[PDB]
RNA sequence: ACAGGUUUGGUCCUGGCCUUUCUAUUAAUUCUUAAUAAAAUUACACAUGCAAGUAUCCGCGCCCCGGUGAGAAUGCCCUCCAGAUCUUAAAGAUCAAAAGGAGCAGGUAUCAAGCACACCUAUAACGGUAGCUCAUAACGCCUUGCUCAACCACACCCCCACGGGAAACAGCAGUGAUAAAAAUUAAGCCAUGAACGAAAGUUUGACUAAGUUAUAUUAAUUAGAGUUGGUAAAUCUCG
């Protein structure tokens, strides 16, 4: 997995010279334009198809957020935005997995990329205000009470309950209904 | 869904709502929870609408409109 | 463009550029202007240039141009209480008659940057919504959220048929 | 203050184009419009009956319709307010003055 | 498009990827559909608790206010979550699916130890 | 140009045919509330009784039956509802100013009457229309009982009529009150004054909208 | 007293301290390019253009707001225990009206205990940050502000990005804001590299936080090394303001002061390493006598 | 378009046709599994089961969702709002019919004239003028949903439904006939939305979760198809 030495190999040096990877590569197509994307995988199995992406032709070649040589020739210098696939001509796994390395490579600073100037969020920023500063807590609150009266369970007059029986006479299901004030179990 | 003219299910025609069954206190309880909710709720939508009064009409006949008015006029002569 | 003489001036470029807005009291301009002296010369170039710009920021204001009914060029403005401006443009520069013009019946800077901003205030960055009124759609996207499933495929707990399955034996 | 007239016409100036109905002319108004494959501004016409009092409207001339408050037809919605140039008899709006086309018939002095 | 009547509603309209729910808050008519047209959008609400464990709500207190100050009504889950806001009190329901739920828990508290026994 | 021109005649016609035929048509109310019994069956309407509504209308007879054994309609006799006897202890009495009875030709049970109302003995005092004439929870008051049922009615001084604006609203409001500089601690109050409703036993005034000039 | 980063004094003397570079200050950048635009003109114009740059340079290089640390928000506004055996997870209700103030906007959670909590600062930002998205904020802390992150990213000497990605990221009166911030300045105090963060408007976090420290050393050192006297001179002046009651305040003061006397005697009344002021202080003054 | 092939013995020039890119149906050849979106030949005819109920009466709801694109150059955009409903201490709010018009709006001029398409009297339904539209496309004919956080139109046909043919799935599933065109006669109101309810709540073929299908993306467990003179990647031996 060790990035940096197969980009500092005399095979490699003398391989690609410092021209980039993919520098001499040329992918075949039908016509005078090509495919809007190329192809989806270049390796399936034990099989290498046909002739090969620069990247996974070579199998030394090791795609990580760790190595910057190599996700470097993938990233326009200038631009300091990467290539769509064609541009370079690596297989669209190889693509994403570019893209997907050179993301972690710029979360760990590792690469360079163009971070703006922004001003601070806020304007005025005064710590002041009663959403920021804790409030008077309710009246309500220091008593203990709950907020309202009715938050609180209170049996009923006897009268109301018999008549409302009463009411529903052959319907009724009744079963008590003092609410047990804690909640955990098993 | 369905339309009016449109003619109801045979296995539907004899079947009539069975009402759910009752229980006194959750049934007690639950008027008086609602009746003091609704209260409460119906409060609270008239300070609401006394709300969108004031800012409606101290948008239209606030003295910051008449100061436009009044200015843009005399800017125009 | 190629054809025109100064084909510059049939740009999109050329027409947001001119400057001048009316009042909402504005509602016709009569340019009567003179073809031959030497007098006229600004006139003519303010309707040659000058003109389309007005006109493109006020697509609701009428137009209209005159030639030679009268031997003094001029503008005329009928605002909507019926006060009728005149402008008289003689030996000025095409630049002094959209400056003036800009001063009697214009919009100040203020009030345009307060409406551009008043109107700039109806698409919230909050919502969520289609592409073309919103930022953020679904809430897909947003970071913390639960990624939505065409991306990345959810657990198996949380799919319904699993529950299904569960709650039937 | 109500008085109005949904029409966006609200007030328009044209050359009257003809007289043969009773105290009503008959107005062409134009307005330009921006073409937008070329980019031009063009003349759009639209003719626009209108009522009058006097009858007092020859052929030719630049006159200046007001929007009606309520419309008398489906095609008169509009009163002639004032001529602004009655035709062949021009009288200058800067110096007061009659006069044809580049020159004045009455000069200064 | 024009209908014979219904009242201005605040509530939830449904956009999601399936099994992914999440919800819109909306100031719109009762007689257009669900996931339609309206008037003005409100809040949102997201269901499925995220990386924090948290259940997001944005409301705009202005503007829900000045809707109902119009004389919207709230939908029942509207109001649930307008009621845990402290916005409005506590919905009554809430309340009853507090007391139901403390009760079949006790009753099953009673169940696990006669069957422990 | 947008023009479209075109006649729609029996656009018209309808409107007409069905409007005059409706009134023709418009059913009188002795065939159309008539109920069967062993069934719970409307022939008019084709709709089945709801099932709370069985025993009360096998049991009880509806306001116009009992208007009926009337030397005069127009008594200022005392009707009260089934309904509101249970539901109020204090009195609901609900009393006449003209009654219209509807002929059937059989029972002559049917009918529009109005009358002035106490409800749980709040006194209101202007004459409505009687709603609901047509359901067999009426009952009638006799002339000695009436003297026993108006004196029943009591005063008593009502709940709190101020309230703890809710926690998040409270808080917002306190925040607005020293952001903009006025350090008063008073509680935030709310008025309940305006927000009673009657209870919904309470019969529907039907005439039309109310128009304030 | 009352002194701070936004009195006129410490600002004037802080713009001054950092320097225009008009290189530095407006320099290639990274984004896709346009063809460059060309134009012909005079002496005039060309000087003309030169202020135009040099006031709008002013405007990218206005300072980042320093503050001190907020403390922790807790108040609870209700509880209802009624709720608490819901068993759900947490609420979190946030207010989107376009009007407000973000520090006036309100913020709220239930909790499954029941019980109605304002929400705490980290919280109520990343929450502002989902439902009024700002660029370059992530709404959950981006892995670069580990310690190995962070060293990786000062071995490149990249360190104005750092402190230009924490003004975007977090809150000025943030906990990592100052994390972050100071940390920083650790690091180009003890490689040395003050003259990094020198045309940048990062500089007043810079002559703060050490003034606060009490180091003036590497800066001093670098200023004199530099063949910059005026600016050692107006940060000893900044030292003397932000310690007006000291031994080397007020003596090395009210005795007299100058260049060679207030830097000198600073030199010595500070101790950090006096030997290398008095080093540097020393060379300075000689390559005056060679080139006068 | 970054263009490429192709007129002639050859050379330019002009000028079509075609290739090369991307999407969608359908077919042929192959085909392993998930997940997600999408599902459609047919305003042809329809077996059967369902798609509105609620509720102490009365009331309220009952093409609202949902379906379709048949019709109509329909219409977009912009004015102005009757009415219906909701809230309420009488004025707000949501839909918004009719009626309008700055401007924009399918093809065709081998459709060039249309044939009363105007106004004036406020007299109080009569009289008086002789007009109006139109080559800046009137009046025709032909084809057609759309400018899409939705809007327009239809609801067995006779534009309109009194009346007449005649007995209506262009609701969900299914089915004959037709067409290159093939999803379950499937389970639940558990979430949302809707209707009623004072309320618990009840109903909902909306919707939710499934089921079927390589129709499209994603992931892997899956290997096959087409090509190989040139444009245009790529060939040996036979017949
Ligand atoms: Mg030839
Ligand atoms: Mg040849
Ligand atoms: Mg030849
Ligand atoms: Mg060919
Ligand atoms: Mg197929
Ligand atoms: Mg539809
Ligand atoms: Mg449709
Ligand atoms: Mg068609
Ligand atoms: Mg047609
Ligand atoms: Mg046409
Ligand atoms: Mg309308
Ligand atoms: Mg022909
Ligand atoms: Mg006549
Ligand atoms: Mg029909
Ligand atoms: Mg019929
Ligand atoms: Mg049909
Ligand atoms: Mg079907
Ligand atoms: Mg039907
Ligand atoms: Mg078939
Ligand atoms: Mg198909
Ligand atoms: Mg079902
Ligand atoms: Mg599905
Ligand atoms: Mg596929
Ligand atoms: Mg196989
Ligand atoms: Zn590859
Ligand atoms: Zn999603």
């Amino acid at each position: 997995d060790e990035p940096w030495k197969y980009l500092d190999s005399e095979e490699y040096q003398n391989r690609y010279g410092s021209r980039p990877v993919w520098a001499d590569y040329r992918r075949n197509h039908k016509g005078g334009i090509p495919p809007q994307r190329t192809r989806k995988m270049c390796i399936r199995g034990n099989k290498v198809a046909g002739n090969p992406c620069p990247i996974c032709r070579d199998q030394k070649l090791h795609v990580d957020f760790r190595n910057v040589k190599l996700l470097e020739q993938f990233v326009c210098a200038h631009t300091g935005i990467i290539f769509h696939a064609p541009y370079t001509g690596v297989c669209m796994k190889q693509h994403k997995k570019l893209t997907q390395a050179i993301q972690k490579a710029r979360d760990h600073g590792l690469l360079r990329y163009h971070i703006p100037q922004v001003e601070p969020r806020d304007l005025d920023f005064s710590t002041t205000h009663g959403a920021v500063s804790s409030t008077p807590p309710a009246p309500t609150l220091v008593s203990g009470d709950p907020w309202y009266p009715w938050y609180s369970w209170k049996q009923p007059p006897e009268r109301e309950l018999s008549r409302l029986r009463r009411l529903y006479q052959g319907r009724l299901r009744e079963e008590s209904g003092p609410p047990p004030e804690l909640m955990p179990e098993v | 869904r369905k339309t009016r003219h449109d003619p109801p299910a045979k296995s539907k025609a004899g079947r009539v709502a069975t009402p759910p069954a009752v229980d006194p206190t959750e049934f007690f309880v639950l008027t008086e929870r609602y009746r003091q909710y609704r209260q409460t709720v119906r409060a609270l939508r008239l300070e609401f609408m006394s709300e969108v009064r004031k800012k409606l009409h101290e948008a239209r006949a606030g003295v910051q409109a008449e100061r436009k008015a009044q200015e843009d006029a005399a800017e125009h002569r | 463009p190629m054809k025109g003489r100064f084909p510059i001036r049939r740009t999109l470029q050329y027409l947001g550029q001119g400057d001048v807005v009316f009042k909402d009291s504005v509602k016709v301009m009569t340019v009567n202007y003179n073809t031959h002296g030497e007098l006229g010369e600004g006139a003519r170039k303010f309707v040659f240039f000058n003109i389309p710009q007005i006109q493109y920021k006020n697509p609701w204001v009428q137009i209209t141009m005159f030639k030679n009914m009268t031997p003094s060029p001029f503008l005329r403005f009928y605002l909507d209480s019926g006060e009728q401006v005149l402008v008289d443009v003689e030996s000025k520069s095409n630049k002094e008659i959209v400056e003036h013009i800009r001063k009697i019946l214009g919009k100040n800077e203020e009030t345009l940057e307060k409406e551009e901003q008043e109107k700039k205030q109806l698409s919230h960055p909050a919502h969520f919504g289609p592409r073309k009124y919103c930022l953020r759609e679904c809430m897909c996207e947003v970071e913390g959220q639960v990624p939505c499933p065409g991306l990345v495929p959810l657990p198996k707990e949380m799919t319904g048929k699993y529950k299904a399955a569960l709650k039937a034996t | 203050s109500i008085a109005r007239s949904s029409v966006h016409a609200k007030w328009v100036v044209g050359k009257v184009i003809g007289t043969a109905m009773q105290k009503t002319a008959k107005v062409r108004v134009t307005r330009l419009v921006l073409d937008p494959y070329l980019l031009k501004y063009f003349n759009k016409r639209k003719t626009y009956f209108a009522h009058d009092a006097l009858q007092q409207c020859t052929v030719g001339d630049i006159v200046l319709l007001k929007a009606l408050p309520v419309p008398r037809t489906k095609h008169v919605k509009h009163e002639l307010a004032e001529i602004i140039f009655k035709v062949g008899q021009v009288i200058d709006p800067v110096t007061g003055k009659p006069c044809a086309g580049t020159t004045y018939l009455e000069s200064p002095i | 498009r024009a209908y014979r009547g219904g009242h201005l509603t605040i509530r939830l309209a449904l956009g999601g990827c399936t099994n992914r729910p999440f919800y819109r808050i909306v100031a719109a008519h009762s007689k257009c559909p669900r996931d339609g047209r309206f008037v003005e959008q409100l809040g949102s609400y997201d269901p499925l608790p995220n990386s924090h464990g948290e259940k997001l709500v944005a409301l705009n207190f202005d503007r829900i206010r000045h809707w109902i100050g119009c004389g919207a009504h709230l939908s029942k889950p509207v109001e649930k979550l307008l009621g845990l806001s402290g916005f409005y009190p506590l919905h009554p329901m809430m309340i009853t699916n507090a007391e139901r739920l403390r009760r079949k828990r006790a009753r099953e508290v009673l169940l696990a130890s006669q069957k422990t026994d | 140009a947008r023009k479209k021109v075109r006649p729609r005649l029996i656009a018209e016609l309808a409107r007409r045919v069905r409007a005059l035929r409706e009134q023709r048509e418009r059913p009188r109310d002795s065939q159309r509330y008539a109920l069967d019994y062993e069934t719970m069956m409307r022939p008019h309407s084709g709709n089945r009784l709801p099932m709370r509504a069985w025993a009360d209308v096998r049991h009880e007879s509806r306001l116009l039956q009992l208007l009926n054994r009337l030397p005069l309609f127009g008594l200022g006799r005392l009707v009260t509802r089934k309904s509101w006897l249970w539901q109020h202890d204090e009195p609901c009495y609900w009393r006449l100013t003209r009654v219209r009875p509807d002929y059937a030709a059989e029972n002559l049970d049917h009918g529009k009457a109005w009358g002035i109302l106490t409800f749980k003995g709040k006194t209101e005092s202007e004459a409505r229309e009687i709603e609901q004439v047509m359901y067999h929870d009426w009952r009638l008051v006799p002339k000695h009982e009436e003297e026993a049922f108006t004196x029943x009615x009591x005063x008593x001084x009502d709940t709190p009529l101020s309230v703890p604006y809710p926690p998040l609203l409270r808080a917002m409001i306190l925040a607005q009150r020293q952001k903009y500089g006025d350090t008063s601690t008073e509680e935030p109050m709310l008025n309940l004054e305006r927000a009673r409703i009657d209870p919904w036993d309470y019969p529907a005034k039907l005439e039309a909208k109310t128009k304030t000039k | 007293r009352k002194p701070t980063f936004m009195d006129e004094e410490v600002q004037n003397i802080l713009i001054k301290m950092t320097g225009l570079d008009l290189q530095k200050i407006f320099k290639p950048a990274l984004q896709e390019l346009k063809p460059p635009t060309y134009k012909l003109m005079t002496q005039a114009q060309l000087e003309e253009a030169t202020k135009q740059a040099v006031e709008a340079a002013k405007v990218r290089l206005k300072m980042p707001p320093v503050l001190e640390e907020r403390a922790p928000i807790n108040d609870v506004l209700a509880e209802d225990k009624i709720l608490e055996g819901t068993e759900t997870a947490k609420y979190v209700f946030t207010d989107i009206s376009y009007s407000i103030p973000h520090r006036e906007r309100f913020i709220v959670v239930r909790e499954p205990s029941g019980t109605l909590r304002k929400a705490s600062w980290e919280e109520r930002d990343r929450m502002i940050q989902v439902y009024f998205p700002r660029e370059g904020r992530r709404i959950l802390t981006p892995v670069i502000f580990k310690e190995e992150n962070l060293q990786t990213m000062y071995s490149q000497d990249q360190h104005v990005d750092v402190l230009n990605l924490c003004v975007a990221q977090f809150e000025p009166d943030s906990a990592e804001y100052i994390k972050i911030h100071h940390h920083t300045y650790e690091d180009i105090d003890k490689c040395g590299k003050y003259d990094l963060l020198r045309s940048t408007r990062h500089f007043g976090g810079m002559a703060w936080y050490f003034v606060n420290k009490k180091k003036i050393d590497g800066l001093l050192i670098d200023q004199i090394q530099r063949d910059l006297v005026s600016d050692a001179t107006s940060l000893v002046h900044l030292y003397h303001i932000l310690h007006p009651x000291x031994x080397x305040x007020x003596x090395x003061x009210x005795x007299x002061x100058x260049x060679x006397x207030x830097x000198x005697x600073x030199x010595x009344x500070x101790x950090x390493x006096x030997x290398x002021x008095x080093x540097x202080x020393x060379x300075x003054x000689x390559x005056x006598x060679x080139x006068x």
